[PDB]
RNA sequence: UGGGCGUAAAGGGCUCGCAGGCGGUUUCUUAAGUCUGAUGUGAAAGCCCCCGGCUCAACCGGGGAGGGUCAUUGGAAACUGG
């Protein structure tokens, strides 16, 4: 990446929580899930997926997941440099760049991540499935898969920023 | 840094198991056994001869994962001789990873080590100490290299990555380099620092962990 | 059944990049030789170079990769395809991946990149885009 | 339409004194109704959404149709989208009134204006949505400078807005350049408004 | 543009084959498709752009833009076609 250092503290703003129940002989045990995901707002988000019986335990559990986590998520312009498609799970997002005004244009818990990243602007339309954590799993996946163009041009010797944009 | 005579004997080992991946690495097929080229564990040697004397100035840690029998007799001595912490039977889930929990391990053996002197014999009845020396007894093997280390590893070294292939994937995990000797039926790129050569023989880990010891003792000699 | 070399050396190319050998050959055409130039000239290849055999071909392709691991190119496409014919007028081009990536644009004046198209305004068909 | 209710009540459901500012709310700290003594709960986002257009909308007092005319006439600009919404919401003629100190709120501005009270490059003008045009006067008018409450409104002193310039010896001001984004403060956000009417 | 077909709907039981679709490389030529300039028209109103006028607005007006596998004609030869 290289690593993953975390040190900066967040709101962290919740995305999604839900119970869930399984059967077991002579009743039905109860444990809670909820995803939470962390971003400074500076560029770098990260996802927790946290599950416990108790929705405190659950939170922080997807607290310190999201802890675990972080993504470069790049940034020219104060937007993302390229459009990406992104499929995960039966669960395909589209992303474009976009004009300054136009302000963040997504779907919730996706929105969500994406004030994580503190973009001003942003194209966003999901795909196949409309079930909020693959969304973010794709969404992250697609911003880990995100790089700078100035980066690509740093890779190789031809010139710096070819066509203008 | 190592010469060719050192690695005069320990030419060649696994056939049949050997990853498509390490092939740059082999040499060529006779009889069964593939060959190693030389030449090219003289450079990977050389680079973690480079490596490891970058570690010592740091002051970081190092691991000596070993579980392996016919193997795991050499890894004793020679963090005996290092000083550095080590690995002498089978690796425990999460003592990496865990962290924490193996601190609370460590703290109970320092806890009943105390027990043996202070004076808690000789108090509760004997059953129980009896219970507790034994368990004890459980815990110096497998703790006797916990002890010397606390703080998670700069690097980690490894006599068989295919063997320890969980436990590296917890290195990876984290962010931990591994330096490590591989053979042809390990993957190279779970490595960061491979060391193509045999590790079955005693000899084949004696000898590598002897010069890397001696560089880790020679490097460290400066210390002021 | 070999219907179209072009898109077969791109698929070629691709795959080369999912396994990561140095180098692989492909059958010659001045059609190839020449976007293959203009990979040259982008850069995304370190080298190309022919070894002539009775009586096409063959041309053997060095992939050029990162000094800190990473693909060269995250995609590649041929958005021309036979039983499906495209156009593209000059100031109708995409500017594909924004400003890192470029068309494969032949032309009356021959294979040219998108700025250099645009420069020349000159039209054609869309070959592929790389990026 | 527009005023009929409370206004404070309006002022008390944002939980912020905009507009404002003269507004305290410290007098009664509780959220309006029965369930202000309770913990706020956290509004749901269309919920956020539709709260934030709201609390932009009270200082205004611009009704639903008109003010989403200015909002997409605004977008239909080039240019940032926030920055001449803004200025659009600026740009009308009872904003620059109550800018300008005539009037303790902006709606009793628009009644005056309604009367009539306020020149334009010397001409009257009833319509309170008028245009600015930048260099643009505006006055009590002559037949005007003579009232108490008018006078009362001078009297009081306050900071003038850099685009907007005024003298109340002459009892008349000027709208001298449009505004930027940074001389304004809204406590509200630019991104969230334009957010609201995603389509 | 912008979905699939092992097990959720969905590969024809298999094959021979007309029409149709697609089709290796080198060289020359043709200019049908294509790319490009010019010209003709594609009414006005209306939509869009910059402005003016009913006190703003609606509403109204000025110029420009917009819109054709469009037509006519001069060129471009890489691709596809002959």
């Amino acid at each position: 990446r290289r690593i993953d250092p975390s040190k900066l503290e967040l709101e962290e703003r919740l995305v999604t929580v839900n119970r869930v129940a399984k059967v077991v002989k002579g009743g039905r045990r109860f444990r809670f899930a909820a995803l939470v995901v962390v971003g400074d707002k500076n560029g770098h988000v990260g996802f927790g997926t946290g599950k416990a019986q108790e929705v405190p335990e659950a939170i922080r559990k997807a607290v310190e997941d999201a802890k675990k986590n972080l993504i470069e998520v790049p940034m020219v312009g104060t937007t993302i440099p390229h459009e990406i498609i992104g499929r995960f799970g039966a669960g395909n997002i589209l992303l474009k760049p976009a004009s300054e005004g136009t302000g963040v244009i997504a779907g919730g818990p996706v929105r969500a991540v994406l004030e994580l990243a503190g973009v001003a602007d942003i194209l966003s339309k999901s795909l196949g499935s409309n079930t909020p954590i693959n969304m973010i799993r794709a969404t992250l996946q697609g911003l880990s898969e995100l790089k700078r163009a100035e980066d690509v041009a740093k890779l190789r010797g031809k010139s710096v920023e070819e066509l203008l944009g | 840094m190592k010469q060719l005579l050192e690695a005069g004997v320990h030419f060649g080992h696994q056939t049949r198991r050997w990853n498509p991946k390490m092939k740059r690495y082999i040499f060529t097929e006779r009889n069964g056994i593939y060959i190693i080229d030389l030449q090219k564990t003289v450079k990977k040697v050389e680079e973690a001869y480079n490596f490891t004397k970058n570690l010592a100035a740091e002051g970081g840690k190092i691991l000596f994962v070993g579980t392996k029998k016919q193997a795991q007799d050499s890894v004793k001595e020679e963090a005996q001789r290092s000083g550095m912490y080590y690995v002498n039977q089978r690796w425990l889930g999460g003592t990496l990873t865990n962290f924490e929990t193996i601190q609370k391990r460590i703290k109970r053996l320092k806890d009943i080590e105390k027990m043996q002197e202070n004076g808690t014999f000789d108090v509760l009845p004997k059953k129980e100490v009896v219970q507790l020396k034994k368990e004890l007894e459980r815990l110096e093997k497998f703790l006797g290299g916990i002890k010397d280390m606390k703080d998670l590893p700069d690097a980690l070294f490894i006599i068989d990555p295919r063997k320890e292939r969980i436990a590296v994937a917890e290195a990876r995990k984290l962010n931990i380099p591994i330096i490590g000797i591989v053979d042809t039926n390990c993957d190279p790129d779970e490595i960061d620092v491979v060391i193509p050569a045999n590790d079955d023989a005693i000899r084949a880990v004696k000898l590598l962990t002897s010069k890397m010891a001696d560089a880790i003792l020679e490097a460290k000699q400066g210390e002021e | 059944v070999m219907t179209d070399p072009i898109a077969d050396m791109l698929t070629r190319i691709r795959n080369a990049n999912m396994v990561r050998h140095e180098k692989l050959e492909i059958p010659a055409s001045k059609l190839k030789r020449e976007i293959a130039e203009i990979l040259k000239r982008e850069g995304f290849i370190r080298d190309v170079e022919f070894v002539e055999d009775s009586k096409q071909g063959i041309i053997r392709v060095f992939l050029k990769y990162g000094q800190n691991n990473e693909r060269v190119i995250t995609g590649l496409k041929r958005i021309s395809k036979p039983g499906l014919r495209v156009y593209a007028k000059s100031n109708e081009v995409p500017r594909v991946l924004n400003g890192l990536g470029i068309a494969i644009i032949s032309t009356s004046q021959g294979v040219l990149t998108d700025k250099e198209a645009r420069a020349k305004q000159a039209g054609g068909e869309v070959l592929a885009y790389v990026w | 339409a527009r005023y009929t209710g409370p206004s404070w009540k309006l002022s008390r459901r944002l939980g912020i004194s905009l507009s404002g500012t003269g507004k305290e709310l410290e007098k009664r700290p509780y959220a309006p109704g029965p369930h202000g003594p309770g913990q706020r709960k956290k509004l749901s986002e269309y919920g956020l959404q539709l709260q934030e257009k709201q609390k932009l909308r009270h200082m205004y007092g611009v009704n639903e149709r008109q003010f989403r005319t200015l909002f997409d006439k605004a977008g239909k600009l080039a240019g940032k989208h926030g920055e001449n919404f803004m200025i659009l919401l600026d740009s009308r003629l009872d904003n620059v009134v109550y800018k300008l100190g005539l009037a303790r709120t902006r709606r009793q501005a628009r009644q005056l204006v309604n009367h009539g009270h306020i020149l334009v490059d010397g001409s009257r003008v009833d319509i309170p949505s008028y245009l600015v045009k930048p260099g643009q006067t505006i006055g009590v008018r002559e037949k005007s400078r003579n009232l108490s409450i008018i006078k009362e409104s001078v009297e009081v002193n306050n900071f003038v807005p850099e685009y907007l310039t005024f003298d109340a010896e002459k009892l008349e001001g000027t709208f001298t350049r449009l505004p930027e984004r940074s001389e304004l403060a809204p406590e509200i956000n630019e991104a969230l408004i334009v957010e609201f009417y995603s389509r």
